[PDB]
Parts: structure tokens; sequence; C-alpha cells
């Protein structure tokens, strides 16, 4: 591939592992989710710019617009979780076991 | 919720799924999924209670993670082939993430732990959308990229789904959880025949949607969500118990009902490819599904459970629920075996 | 020589900010029938120097901040970004000749909200946080109109290059074809920089976020805030009051362009002395219910007006 | 390299003033002194984000006016701005832009 | 050492990810994600993407990340695991950097090279325009379908969030 | 005829800002259709030569393609010099 | 009186004039008495680099005219 | 597509950005326009089962222009050999390479 | 695979046109109306052959016409031209509209002399 791709590709892996291992806060994981889209944004832009894929120069912007809209929907749920149990801890969200 | 906003949100759930099915570009496929997840959360939060809030959160995190993996597969596929077309992927690593992203969205084992819990925390009408409509979009993509899916991966996810759906359903009394595990079990059949004959993936999907929609509709009519509450139906609407018996027997694959057709055709398309061990193991493990279906038939229609005194006040009012297409769905769920050769319309 | 160029831009900026404090205190004084500083040096010309030394040899507080690292990051970010917004300004030749300079200034300006948010956290006071949240909500709300208005003006210019705005106004000021946008741009710059009648932070009896700062750290927030007041008024003059550029006598441009930039900075001091203060719910309604409907409508008008007159500017 | 030096100088200068500000008066020796989530604020931030994203789709308009398909370009440009105004109307009528409990 | 600016930035890019991936307090986690975003724009700028790079600052850092920090300060109530994860992350980064700088070839899932990013740049360009800018401006002439679906999704985002946050 | 006047004169008194916004937006959607100069915008955009005009191999039957830039054949920008 | 406010304005005015005056002069000093070349687009950069090779001295601003042509 | 609505209605919703050799604004080509064109014209109409065997030569060239894997191996070999001879006194770079 | 064939260092040698971009940009309009024929043959060669090794001989012809084009200016209109590109060279953007007065003299000189 190339030398830069290794770190971008390894940055996605770090964020994925970070998202799959919650500690206590729900806000912490949403950041790991928005880190993933940042790595995908940079990785796609590197590919498109280097190959002179002109019409694909708009794709990274579309990736950013939808990923931010999804992030907004994520924060709204976090707020409604905090207004119920007083904190954004994931251990509280355990009613559905039974 | 305002009625007009309810229609608008529903049409956006449909539009998201339609965009996936009419798109020749991976970006529009991804946009289709995003528009679909954005619109379905409000119908899960509509009852405004902690359980709904928890269910919507567990669904968002699962579907958000799945969409990120899918977009990672698309970019890897762009690097190694320089195109966006919705077809076979050109990198084995892209195929694995793509296959795993779709598995998470579908709810296949071992990416299954959210289906019982999300379906339990939302109303019956929201569960009907979740278990029937939300399965169309991922299956459309699998129909198109199956030539490059890793055989050992797709067949391994199929086998686990059949097992975990079977064992999970035995230990349930809540109706919403029983359908959730029933949904996991039937997914394994659809993806087991996919490498061999994708036409039978659609047939099993169509039949599953018809049968599943019939069950949820009958539960919604009597507002029943637990096994016991369903056992009072014989004393309120006797006809509805005979329809539940017939559909439950159909879902179990017992001939001569409709639910035997997909299990019949999938076993045919696998023995043609010299696959004998897998269809037998799949068919035998499906008896677990027939068991906890039969248990509901014993407490609903074949025995008369205890009733309560206040039930007598219900006899004086009719059913004002919509029960849309219930007469048509129930007949299609039971009396379609003589029309099996009609599956060619799906080719 | 470039390093000399940077210092020839930074030091004069700080000196200009130092003597803007004096000019503000004296213009306000004469509009109030008094004088202002005229004892510390002739006509108060040494007043800025006395204030600087006094603050930098006064003991700082540094309370028991929850972090103690955001407390030091906030003033670095505020002052660091404030000086960075000057490097692409054509006066008439930029220090850095960016192709997307107008977009660079929007990007760097939207990062100044962090210093407001971080200093709220560091104070460790629950009430000081509420004041920071109101200030942040004000800044982001009014940079919606900065972005759309700027886009509308650039449709008559053709690029994001800041020096192309000089060519665009080589026959006529843009204040004439776009005065309605200039009005809402001028007011939007007051709200961004927390200036009266939009200074709820400094508007005691309702709240500020930089209350726990004293001595040097307080002066750093002050210097950054006033350098943004000069910068935004330099941006306005370039945008709406273009000055003709003669390549053989560039100093002629700088003198005329400086006079306009001063007159617009004095207008900020003029407006502070004349009006009472907006309520928090009232400046939000001034944006979401009055400016935004007009800004969106004028954006539609300015996308179509060049097309229907055959007046689309060149790309280059 | 020029833009890199300019950023280095500005932030390096700001750091120096900050540290010498926290130490210059400490060259002096003064005796030791001793001794609710709001929903409307959140909705302002979210409304700004969705509006801010729609602005991202409008920034390339000046370049989009250089095309040979002005009829198509002018149709979509007025569609995005009209849709942005529809969002404002929905919040306005649904009491989104209010500060009274 | 200025020829390897892109690789140096990428190394800082990863270190920031290990910062907030270890999940310190949300205040510091968001701080680390701002650093990675700024470094991320730096990489995109050096590949010829100026509009895309600046769009990161305006929309990602000055947009979403401000809402993240704004919501953290209002709904977050301002360990060994954090340090353990953070130290584990840096070591893997060091070894990946160490090997790609020793033999200039590393095989982890993919075959990566270590010559330098500059070796794949295009060698010819004499246009009177920016190729990146032309593509993005095509959103209005070619991307009619993209504009409609993107705009509708943003409009539905407004409707959906108000429904979720009403609470009654 | 009287209903509209009563309605228009009331928004003009209570909501002058909104009345201005809709009037301005309404003109942005209507005038381009009726404007006779909208056709010159496309012609100006098509006339701008970003690319190189690659020449065509001569076969003999091409009387509409000039052999030299200064020949009278081919598209002319005379209309632009007068606009 | 009001004109006693001017001396503060003159100092503030002079400090805003130095950055503009300095950049214009430094460019001319460093570019052989001409304005600094502006290269926003690849074509302009290509010509400037070509001028660097044609100058003999590795400087973009040393122009060679007809006297350099045989 | 699962449903070929675009072909039925003859409307180009998203086929304009699928490949990098399609029509680009101002006729700007991608770096691998020639290679993509050759592979597309080789594999057209014969299904992907055959194209995986009867158009392998073109595909390998296309993938070589995308990631440039083979070229970087060759340059890497030359650099090592020159470096090895450099630290033995056995090589002398010419004046125009220094 | 095969071996990439390259021309020899003596097959590429030619008399260069060593004049700055301001000199070219001042004579661009007259240059394109005089050397059109050798120029367009070379460009037709490039867009058809798609290989720079196939159009080297056409390339040398392009150089020769430019050298001969500038010599004629060197003979008849030297001071007017030297004063034209000196004004073009002064602006950072090399604008035509800043030097209309000097353009007329050079334009008129070539009209009478050539
Ligand atoms: C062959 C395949 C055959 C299988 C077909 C299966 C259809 C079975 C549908 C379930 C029966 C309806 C029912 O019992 O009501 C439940 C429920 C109402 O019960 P509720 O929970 O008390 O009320 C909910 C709110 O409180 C709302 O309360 P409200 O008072 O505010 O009312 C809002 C308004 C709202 O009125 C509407 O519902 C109209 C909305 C437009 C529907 C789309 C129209 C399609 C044409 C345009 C394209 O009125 C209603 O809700 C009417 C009650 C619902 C009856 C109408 C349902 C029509 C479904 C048939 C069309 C199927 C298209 C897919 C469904 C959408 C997928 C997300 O209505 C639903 O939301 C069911 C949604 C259906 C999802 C499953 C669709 C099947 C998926 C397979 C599709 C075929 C591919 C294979
Ligand atoms: C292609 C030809 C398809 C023919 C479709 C025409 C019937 C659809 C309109 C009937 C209707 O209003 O409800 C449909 C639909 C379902 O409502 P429903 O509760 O199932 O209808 C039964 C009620 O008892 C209905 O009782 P009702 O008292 O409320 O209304 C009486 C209804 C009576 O109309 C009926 O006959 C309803 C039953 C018609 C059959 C419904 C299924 C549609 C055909 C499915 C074919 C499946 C083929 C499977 C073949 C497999 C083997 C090859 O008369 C009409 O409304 C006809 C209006 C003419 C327009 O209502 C809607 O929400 C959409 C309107
Ligand atoms: C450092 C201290 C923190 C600085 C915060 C501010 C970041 C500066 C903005 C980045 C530069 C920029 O905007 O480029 C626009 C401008 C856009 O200019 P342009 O698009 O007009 O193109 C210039 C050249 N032409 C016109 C010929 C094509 O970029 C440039 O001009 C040159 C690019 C240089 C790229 C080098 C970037 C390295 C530094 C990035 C890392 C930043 C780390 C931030 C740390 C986290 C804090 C947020
Ligand atoms: C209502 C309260 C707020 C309003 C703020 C008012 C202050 C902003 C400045 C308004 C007055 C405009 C500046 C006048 C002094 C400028 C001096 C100057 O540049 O030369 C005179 C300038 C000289 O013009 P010029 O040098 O700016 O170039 C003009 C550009 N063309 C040729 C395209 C029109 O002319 C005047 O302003 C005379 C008045
Ligand atoms: C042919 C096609 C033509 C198309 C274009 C036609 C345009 C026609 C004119 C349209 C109106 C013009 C827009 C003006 C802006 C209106 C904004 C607005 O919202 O007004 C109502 C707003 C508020 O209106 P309101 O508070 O009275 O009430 C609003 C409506 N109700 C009653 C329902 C609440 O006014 C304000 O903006 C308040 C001003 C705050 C204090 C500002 C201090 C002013 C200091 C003087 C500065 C002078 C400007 C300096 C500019 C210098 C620039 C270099
Ligand atoms: C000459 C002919 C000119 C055209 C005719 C004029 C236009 C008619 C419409 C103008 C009247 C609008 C209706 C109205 O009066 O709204 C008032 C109401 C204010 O309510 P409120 O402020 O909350 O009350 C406070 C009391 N204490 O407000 C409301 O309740 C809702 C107001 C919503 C406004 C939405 C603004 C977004 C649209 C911006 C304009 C962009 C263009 C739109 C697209 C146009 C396409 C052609
Ligand atoms: C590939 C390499 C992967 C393994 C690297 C291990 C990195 C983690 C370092 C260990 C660690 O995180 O700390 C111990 C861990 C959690 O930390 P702990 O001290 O237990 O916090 C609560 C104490 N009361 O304690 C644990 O619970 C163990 C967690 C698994 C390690
Ligand atoms: C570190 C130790 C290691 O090398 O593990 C590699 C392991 C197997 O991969 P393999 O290609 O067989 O190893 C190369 C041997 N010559 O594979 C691994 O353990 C790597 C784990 C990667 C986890 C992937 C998670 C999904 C994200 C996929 C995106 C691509 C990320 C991998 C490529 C970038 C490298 C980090
Ligand atoms: C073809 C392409 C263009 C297609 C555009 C279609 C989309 C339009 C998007 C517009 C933006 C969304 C705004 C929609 C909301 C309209 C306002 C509203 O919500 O109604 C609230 C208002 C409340 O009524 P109330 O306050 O109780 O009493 C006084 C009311 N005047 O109730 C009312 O009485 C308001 C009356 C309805 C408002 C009608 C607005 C019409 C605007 C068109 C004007 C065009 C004129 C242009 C010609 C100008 C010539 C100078
Ligand atoms: C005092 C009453 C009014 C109130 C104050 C008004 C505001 C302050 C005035 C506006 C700010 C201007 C500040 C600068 C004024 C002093 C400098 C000056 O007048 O111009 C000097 C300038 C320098 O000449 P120079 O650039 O070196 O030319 C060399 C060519 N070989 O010579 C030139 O070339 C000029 C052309």
């Amino acid at each position: 591939m190339s030398m830069v791709y290794m770190n971008i590709m390894m940055a996605f892996t770090v964020s994925l592992v970070g998202l799959l291992m919650y500690r206590s806060h729900l806000m912490s994981s949403l950041l790991c989710l928005e880190g993933m889209m940042l790595s995908l944004f940079v990785m796609a832009a590197l590919t498109i710019l280097n190959s002179h894929f002109t019409l694909a120069s708009m794709m990274p912007i579309i990736l950013l617009v939808f990923a931010a809209c999804e992030a907004a929907l994520g924060l709204s749920l976090l707020v409604m979780v905090s207004n119920t149990y007083g904190t954004d801890y994931v251990q509280n969200l355990n009613l559905l076991q039974c | 919720m305002n009625p007009i906003i309810f229609i608008i949100i529903l049409l956006t759930i449909m539009l998201g799924t339609i965009i996936v099915m009419i798109s020749s570009h991976w970006l529009l496929v991804w946009i289709g999924f995003e528009m679909n997840m954005l619109a379905i959360i409000p119908i899960m939060m509509k009852n405004h209670n902690p359980r709904a809030t928890e269910a919507s959160t567990k669904y968002f995190l699962t579907q958000s993670t799945a969409s990120m993996l899918l977009m990672m597969a698309v970019i890897i596929n762009l690097m190694f082939s320089g195109q966006w077309t919705v077809m076979k992927l050109f990198n084995p690593m892209a195929s694995m993430l793509m296959t795993m992203a779709l598995a998470m969205k579908l709810g296949m084992a071992p990416f299954h732990f959210w289906v019982p819990e999300v379906t339990q925390g939302i109303p019956l009408s929201s569960g009907l959308i979740l278990l029937t409509w939300q399965k169309l979009a991922p299956m459309s993509v699998l129909y198109q990229i199956f030539p490059s899916i890793n055989l050992n991966l797709i067949l391994t996810l199929s086998v686990l789904s059949i097992l975990i759906g079977g064992w999970g359903g035995l230990n349930q009394t809540q109706l919403r959880k029983i359908m959730a595990y029933s949904s996991i079990a039937h997914m394994g059949w659809m993806t087991a025949v996919l490498p061999y004959n994708p036409t039978m993936t659609l047939l099993n999907l169509i039949i599953y949607i018809i049968m599943t929609s019939t069950m949820f509709t009958m539960f919604m009519a009597n507002s029943t969500t637990t096994t016991l509450s369903l056992s009072h139906t014989w004393n309120k609407t006797p006809i509805m118990t005979v329809l539940i018996l017939a559909t439950l027997l159909s879902m179990g694959g017992l001939p001569p009902l409709s639910g035997f057709m997909p299990k019949w055709m999938i076993i045919q398309e696998m023995t043609k490819n010299n696959s004998i061990i897998l269809p037998t193991f799949m068919a035998i493990t499906a008896l677990l599904n027939l068991y906890f279906y039969m248990r509901l038939t014993y407490s609903t229609t074949l025995t008369m459970f205890p009733s309560t005194n206040n039930m007598k006040m219900k006899w004086q009012f009719p059913l004002m629920k919509k029960m849309t297409f219930l007469p048509t769905m129930v007949v299609l769920s039971t009396m379609m075996l003589p029309l099996t050769p009609m599956l060619s319309v799906l080719e | 020589m470039f390093m000399i160029n940077i210092l020839m831009l930074i030091i004069p900026i700080l000196l200009a900010v130092a003597f803007l404090t004096l000019v503000e205190r004296k213009v306000l004084g004469y509009m109030q029938l008094r004088k202002g500083p005229n004892v510390v040096g002739p006509y108060g010309l040494l007043q800025p120097i006395a204030d600087a030394i006094k603050l930098f040899i006064k003991e700082p507080l540094r309370p028991a901040t929850s972090s103690a690292s955001m407390f030091i990051l906030a003033p670095i970010m505020a002052l660091g970004l404030a000086l960075t917004m000057w490097i692409p300004l054509p006066m008439p030749y930029p220090l850095i000749n960016m192709n997307l300079g107008v977009l660079f200034m929007l990007a760097m300006s939207s990062l100044a909200v962090y210093s407001i948010l971080w200093s709220g956290w560091a104070s460790n006071s629950k009430y000081a946080l509420i004041g920071a949240l109101r200030a942040v909500a004000q800044t982001i709300s009014y940079e919606v109109t900065l972005a759309i208005i700027l886009l509308s003006v650039l449709l008559m210019s053709g690029s994001f290059t800041l020096s192309t705005l000089i060519t665009t106004q080589e026959q006529m000021w843009l204040i004439l074809p776009a005065w309605p946008l200039a009005m809402m741009w001028f007011i939007s710059t007051l709200a961004e920089t927390n200036r009266a009648p939009f200074d709820l932070t400094e508007g005691e009896s309702e709240l500020g976020f930089n209350v726990e700062y004293a001595a040097g750290p307080f002066a750093l927030f002050f210097m950054a805030e006033y350098a943004n007041i000069i910068m935004m008024n330099i941006f306005t003059a370039i945008l709406f009051l273009g000055t003709s550029h003669n390549p053989h006598m560039p100093e002629l441009y700088t003198i005329n362009f400086t006079i306009k930039s001063l007159l617009l900075t004095m207008s900020f001091l003029w407006i502070r002395a004349s009006y009472p203060r907006f309520r928090y719910d009232q400046l939000m309604h001034l944006l979401w219910k009055n400016f935004l409907p007009l800004t969106l409508a004028l954006c539609m008008w300015h996308v179509s007006l060049p097309i229907l007159t055959s007046g689309i500017p060149p790309q280059t | 390299m020029n833009l890199m030096l300019a950023l280095l100088t500005n932030f390096t200068l700001a750091t120096l003033l900050v540290i010498i500000a926290f130490w210059l008066p400490q060259l002096n020796v003064y005796s030791e002194k001793t001794s609710p989530f709001s929903m409307k604020f959140f909705l302002v931030a979210i409304t700004f984000l969705l509006f801010d994203l729609e602005i991202a789709l409008l920034l390339p308009l000046p370049w989009a006016s250089q095309t040979a398909n002005l009829n198509t370009m002018l149709t979509m440009a007025l569609f995005l701005i009209i849709l942005l105004a529809v969002s404002l109307a929905y919040e306005w009528t649904q009491k989104g832009l209010e500060w009274t409990e | 050492m200025m020829l390897y600016i892109v690789f140096i930035l990428s190394v800082i890019f990863v270190m920031g990810f290990v910062g907030f991936s270890s999940k310190p307090s949300p205040i510091y986690g968001g701080l680390g994600l701002i650093v990675s975003g700024g470094v991320g724009c730096g990489i995109v700028l050096n590949f010829g993407g100026s509009f895309l790079g600046l769009m990161v600052f305006l929309i990602y850092l000055g947009g979403m990340m401000v809402v993240f920090g704004y919501t953290t300060a209002m709904a977050t109530e301002q360990n060994k695991a954090v340090l353990g994860a953070f130290v584990t992350g840096l070591l893997m980064e060091f070894f990946m950097v160490y090997y790609v700088l020793k033999d200039k070839e590393v095989e982890v899932v993919f075959e990566f090279n270590g010559l330098g990013d500059w070796v794949i740049y295009d060698t010819g360009d004499s246009g009177f325009f920016s190729e990146e800018a032309m593509g993005i401006a095509a959103l209005y002439s070619y991307g009619t379908w993209l504009v409609i679906v993107t705009g509708w999704s943003l409009l539905i985002g407004v409707v959906v969030i108000m429904e979720i946050t009403r609470g009654n | 005829a009287e209903r509209v006047a009563a309605f228009l004169k009331n928004v003009w008194a209570k909501e002058p800002v909104l009345v201005a916004s809709f009037a301005i937006a309404g003109l942005a959607v209507i005038l381009p259709t009726l404007s006779p100069y909208t056709k010159y915008s496309l012609m100006i955009n098509r006339a701008t030569p970003y690319n190189y005009p690659v020449p065509l191999r001569d076969d003999g039957n091409m009387p509409d393609v000039p052999s030299h830039p200064q020949d009278p054949q081919g598209p002319s920008l005379e209309w632009l010099k007068r606009l | 009186m009001w004109f006693e406010v001017l001396p503060g304005i003159a100092v503030m005015g002079v400090c805003l004039f130095i950055p503009g005056m300095a950049t214009a002069r430094i460019h001319r000093f460093s570019n052989g008495g001409k304005e600094k070349r502006v290269a926003h687009y690849p074509y302009q950069w290509y010509l400037m680099e070509r001028d660097r090779r044609v100058s003999g001295v590795n400087r973009s601003y040393v122009s060679k005219g007809l006297e350099n042509i045989d | 597509p699962f449903f070929d609505v675009q072909k039925r209605l003859g409307v180009d919703l998203d086929r304009w950005m699928t490949i990098q050799s399609a029509e680009q604004p101002h006729k700007i080509p991608s770096r691998c326009h020639a290679f993509e064109k050759e592979w597309i014209e080789c594999a057209h109409g014969i299904g992907s089962i055959r194209a995986e065997k009867e158009c392998k030569i073109e595909f390998e060239d296309f993938r070589e222009c995308l990631l440039r894997q083979k070229t970087m191996k060759r340059l890497h070999a030359i650099r090592r050999q020159r470096e090895k001879l450099i630290k033995e006194g056995k090589y002398t770079p010419p004046p125009h390479h220094s | 695979p095969g071996i990439v064939e390259l021309p020899s260092l003596e097959d590429l040698k030619v008399q260069e046109v060593k004049v700055s971009s301001s000199v070219l940009k001042a004579a661009a309009h007259h240059y394109g109306a005089q050397c059109d024929k050798p120029n367009k043959e070379f460009m037709l060669c490039r867009w058809e052959e798609k290989d720079p090794r196939r159009c080297l001989e056409e390339g040398k012809l392009v150089n020769q016409c430019a050298l001969e084009f500038f010599r004629q200016i060197k003979r008849h209109c030297a001071e007017p031209f030297t004063e034209y590109w000196t004004c073009i060279d002064y602006s950072g953007l090399q604008l035509f509209r800043r030097c209309r007065k000097q353009q007329a003299q050079f334009d008129e000189c070539v009209l009478d002399k050539l």
C-alpha cells in the first residue's frame, strides 16, 4: 500500500477496539465512534486525491455529513439516558436482561 | 406523536430500504442504511419509558458499529479495485468485514445478543417492523455479493444461528423474546442456502415475513405480550386461537402447511451440491423451534387455562383493532403448499 | 526575511491592542461629557503601559481547578488563534497568500469557542459553567449567519481568495449592491466578539466565564479579545469597503485601508456607549427568527441574481 | 514551510506570555493565603450542528456557478436553501426556538 | 526530515487515537480527539486536498466536536485500565514504526512499504484550476440524486431529534 | 380582492421581516425563468477555454472547421465583445 | 476637548500601518524589486519553476529576456 | 442492483460516479484511466466467472497502477544496492544526482 | 515482462528557448497566430500516439519555430517588446490589463515591420 496507509489503517483498528470495550461512560464510546469516521474520512480522501478520481472528491464530504447527523442522534440518546438515571453509565442500562 | 409525522418517519424507513435495493453505488447503499437507522429510532422511543430508552440505545450502538465496518469494507474495496459498483468485492479482507457488518445488522449469531433485548423493550408494532422490514436491506446486499462471500464464514454463522435460536427460545415466557429467537433461527436457513441458490433465500424470506407478520398482528389484537396473557384468548376470542394454532404449526415446518415449503426447497438445493450432512443437521436442529411453538399451542388452543372474573366484562365489547390484511396473511401462511412451483416468479 | 515579516505583524498588533484600550476609554469619556485618561503621560499616552506592568506583577489566583491543565490551555488557544487570523489579510499583500483565505478565517474563528468552553470547566464552579454555556451558544448561533452571508458576497466575487475581493471592488464598493448583507454582517460580528449590546458575559447582573482569572492570564484573554475586534473590522472593510490597489504605490492602499479599519473599530466603541443590553433569550431570537430568515432568502437571491443578469464572476 | 513557521511563532509566543505570567509575580513572595442538565441549551447545540452541516453542502456554490448546466445547478441550489428554511419553520412552529418553561 | 512530514503526522495521528481510545475522562478524551482531527487535516492538506482539509476544521472540529464538548460539560458531572491500555497502545505503535523504518517492509494483513509517501505522487500537472474543487462543485451538476437524499436526511434529523428529546 | 389586501396589510404590520424574506425568496425562484439574459450566462460559461482545443485530423470534407485560428470559420465571440 | 482623543488614534493608526508597509517592502527586497509571484493554480507553479531553471542562478525572480536567445 | 429501476426508467441516479474512467468535469482524467478502460472492455459481457480468467492480464496491470506495489519493490531493491555499495567506497553518484 | 525502450541522450538534445514566463506571456498571442501549424501537428501527434517517445521529431520542430519567432522580434521590435514584458513581469499575477499602454506600441510595431 504505502507507509502513511499503515498508520491510518492502524488508527481505525485502535478506535474499533476502543469502541468494543466500554469502561463506564457512554460519552466515552461515542468518541471512539467518531474517531472511526475520522480515520475513514482521511483514508478515503487519501485514495481519491492520489488517484485523481475527480468526481469522488465529493464523497468524503457526504461521509462527514451523514456521520455527524448520526453522531447528533447518538448524543440525544445519551441525554435521555442521563435524564433518567442521573448519569451516563452503561451499567444502568441493564433492565432488558429479563 | 402527530399522525402526519408518523407517516413521514415510516416512509423514510421505507425510502432507506428502497435506496439500498435500487443503488449501483456503495455510497448510496451506505446512505440507505443511515437513513433507515435514523428514522426507526423515534418509533422505538414513542412510549417514553426507561425500557424503550434502553432498547433504543442498544440498537443505535449496534447498528452504528455495523455501518462503520461496512464503510471500511467499501474503502478497502476502492483501494484494491478503483470502483464503487455494487457487485462482488475484490479483496478477501473487504468481504469479511462486509459479511460481518451485515451479520450484525441482521442479528445472526454470535452477533445476536441485541435482538431479544431490543424486541422486548419496544411495542409490538415496532417489533413487527424490526423483525420483518429491517431484514430486507441486508439480504438485498447479500444477494449481490454472494459470489465472493467466504463459504466457511457464511455457513458457520448460519449453523450458530439455528442452534442459538433453538436453545434460546426454550427458556422464554415473554412473547416478544420468543419471536426474537425465532427470527434468529430462521435467518440461518436463509443464509445457509445463499451460496448454492440465492432464489431460495428470497423464498424463505418472503414466507418468513408473511408468517411473522401474522403472529404479531394477532398478538396486537388482544394486546398480549406474555404466555399467560395469551392463554386467556380462548375465553375472549375463540376464533383467534385456531388461527394461532395453524400459524404456529406452519412456522414449525409441519406439512402440509406453507412453512414446510422453504425448508423443503433449501434441502433440495443443498443435496444437489452433495451437501448431505448440513441439511440433516439443520433439519433436526429445527425441531427445537417446533418445541416451543408447540408449547404455545398447548397453553392457547389445545387446553383451556384458568380465567379471571373481570374477563366477563370484555365479552360485551367488540374488537376495534385494525387487524389489517389478517384474513389474507393467515391463508397465505397455511394453504400455499399446492402452489410451490410458483417460486419461479422469483427468478 | 520571512521571520522578520512575522514579527513586523505580531508586535504592531499587540501595540495596536494596547492603545485601543486608551482610545476606547477616551471616546467613551467624551460621549459621556468627561475626558478619560489624561494624567498618565500626555493625553494618557502612557496609560496602556502602566496597566500592562501592573497586571504582570500582580499575584495570580489559580484556584483549585478540576484540571489545572485546561486553565493554562484556554488562554494559549485564545491568543494563539487570535494572532493566526491575521496572516492571510491582504494589506494589500498577505503574509500568507492562501487560495481559500476566506474559508481559513471561518475555520480558525470557529475554534475560538473551545477557550470559552475549557475555561468554564477549569474554574470548577458550577455557576461559572452556566455562564460559559450561554457564551458558547451565542457564538455558534451567530457564526451560522457569518458563513451564509460570506457565501452570498463571494457569489459576486467568484473565489475564496481574500485578494480577489480587492479586484471585485475596483469599480464600486460592495456596500452598494449588498448593503442588507452588510448590516447583518456588522451586527453578527458584535455578537461573535461578545460586544455590547451583546456582552452578557461581561454583562454583570446576569452572570462572566473568565471571572477566576487575574493578572497576566486575564490580560491574555483581554488581548486576544481585542485583537479579534480589530481583525473583524479589517475583514469588514476588505469585504464591503474595498480600497483601490496601485501596484507602484502600495503605501497608498495601506493608509486608506487603515483609516477605514479604524473608523469601523471606533464604531464598535460608539455603539457600546449608545444602547442598553440584550437579554439572552432576545439575542437568540434576533438570530433564529430575524437574521436567519433574511440571510437564507438573500442567499437564494444572490445565487440567482448573477445568473439572470449574465454577471457570473470568473473562477480565477 | 512559511505557514508552518507562522503557526509555530504565534502559539510559541502565547505560551511564553502564559508561563512568565504565572511565574513573574511568583518571583515575588506573598504570604500564603490558605483556605443541572438544561434541555434547551442542548437543543441549541444540536440545531446548530444540523444547520452547520447543511452549510457544508453550500460552500462550493461559487465554483458550481461556472458549469454549463446552470438550469440544473440553480435548481438544486435553491432546493438546499429551501430545505434549510423548512427545517427552521418546523422548529419555529413546534416551539423549538423558545426559552420559557 | 521534512520529506517525511506526512508519515510524522500519521504517527501523531495514531498517538492521539490511543489517547481517547483508552477512554480517560470524557473531558480529556474529547481533547485528544481534537488533536487527532487537526493532525488529520494536516495529512489531507499535504495530498492536495485543501477544501477537504479545511472542511475538517469547520465542520468536524468547529462543529461536531464543539457539540460533543458542549454536551459533555452539561451531562457528564465534571485508573489502572486507562494507563494499561495507553501504554499497550504506544508499544505497538513503536514496534510498527520501528520495523517499517528498519527493513522498510511490513506485512500485517496487508503488505505495507516504507520508502516514503512522496514516491507515489503524480509527476505532471499544468491545469488552471483545482481538480479537487472541480469535483466538489460537481455535486450540483452531476449529484442531483445525492443532493436530494442528503438534504432529506438532514431534514429528518431535525424532526427525529425533537421527537426523541420531548420526553412526553 | 379585499381578503388579500386585509391579509397582506396585517403581516406587513406585525411581521415585516418575514414579509420581506418571502418576497425576496420568491423573486429568486421566478426571475431566472423570465429573464432574457439567462441564456447568455450559459454561453459565457461554455466559451471559457479551460482545456486545450485538440485539433482534428484533416480528411478533406470539413468545410466548417478552420485550418487556422484567424480564419472566419468556427464559433465567434463577437456577441461577447458587445455584451 | 475632543481633539485630545486623536493622539491615541495616531499611535493605534501607525501600528496598523506598519504590518502592511513592511510586507510590501520585504517582498520587493526579496524578489529583486518586483511583487512576489502569486501561484494559486498548478499552471502558475509550473511556469515559476521553469523560470528558476532558465535564470541560471536558482532564483525565480531573475528574468531573462531576448538577450538570452541566439 | 437488486431492482434495476434505473435501467427500466433510463435514469442515471448513481452510475456517473461508479468508475473513474467515466465522464469527469472538464475532461480531467484519472491516473489509471487507460488501465481501467482496458479491463472494462476486456470483461464486458462475458460475466465475472470468465473475466476472472480471460482478463487477468489487464486486471493485474490495473491493480499495479492503483497501489504501485511492484514498482515500490523495484525501487526499494535499487536503493538498497546503491546503499550497500555506497558504504564500501565502490560507488560514485554522478554530479547531477547530487 | 519486457524492457522499456527509451531514446538516447543525444536524440533529445535541442536548442532550448531560454526566456522567462513573462517574455512568453507577452508574446503569447502573436506567438500562437504565427506558429500554429507546427504547434498543432505536435499536439495532434500527442493526443493520437499517447506516447511522448513517438512525437520527439515533431517536438523539435516546435522549438525551432519559437526560436525563429523570437529572432524576428529581436531584429525589428526589440525596445518596444523589452518594455512590454518588463511591465508584465512587475505584477505578481502578470496581468494584461495593467499594461495596455505598452501593449499598443508593441502591437503597432509588429504590424508595420512584419
Ligand atoms: C429588487 C430585489 C431586491 C432584493 C433585496 C431587497 C431588500 C429590501 C430590504 C430588506 C430589509 C433590509 C434588511 C435589514 C436588516 C434587517 C435585520 C432585522 O432583523 O431587523 C429587525 C431586527 C429586530 O426586529 P424587532 O426586534 O424590532 O422585531 C422583530 C419582529 N417582532 C416584532 C415580531 C419581534 O432589528 C435588529 O436587528 C436589532 C438591531 C440591534 C442593534 C444594532 C445596533 C445598530 C447600530 C447601527 C449599525 C448600522 C449598520 C452598520 C453597517 C456597516 C457596514 C459596513
Ligand atoms: C416552486 C418552487 C418553490 C416551492 C417552495 C415550497 C416550499 C416553501 C418553503 C417555505 C419555508 C417554510 C415556511 C412554511 C411555514 C409557513 C408559515 C406558517 O407556518 O404558518 C404560520 C401562520 C400562523 O398564523 P397566525 O400566527 O395564527 O396568524 C397570523 C398568520 N399570518 O399561519 C399563516 O397564516 C401563514 C400563511 C402561510 C404562509 C404562506 C407563505 C407563502 C410564501 C410564498 C410567497 C411568494 C411571493 C413571491 C412574490 C413576491 C413579489 C414581490
